[PDB]
């Protein structure tokens, strides 16, 4: 701008972030312990234990 | 809220009632070990030795 004349913006922009789109993750070994949280597994052992 | 350690802590509230019932117990029968011991302990009748054996035994099993 010093030695020459802009005009406004016609297009304004800045820094951004690119990543590799997630895919559908390989199925990971103990997977079928997913539809429940690891707090409620381990509730659910010493619940067994205290019946 | 509730998380895994409040359910620890409850399921131990719950277990150490029976804690406290089996000192109870131990207290009980040791305080009837006493009234056996510091009461005379004569065993002239046999008997009667016979019946205090088989009570300090039961309650030893116990």
């Amino acid at each position: 701008e010093e030695v020459i004349d802009f005009s406004k913006p016609f297009m304004s922009l800045g820094i951004s972030i690119m990543i590799k789109k997630p895919q559908k993750s390989k199925p990971g070994v103990f997977s079928f312990l997913d539809p429940l949280a690891y707090e409620i597994w381990m509730c659910i052992v010493f619940a067994y234990i205290g019946v | 809220a509730f998380t895994f350690a409040a359910f620890c802590y409850m399921l131990t509230l719950v277990l150490c009632a029976s804690l406290i019932f089996f000192v109870i117990w131990h207290i009980i029968a040791f305080d009837e070990l006493r009234t056996d011991f510091k009461n005379p302990i004569d065993q002239g009748n046999p008997a009667r030795a016979r019946e205090r054996l088989k009570n300090i035994e039961r309650i030893c099993c116990l």
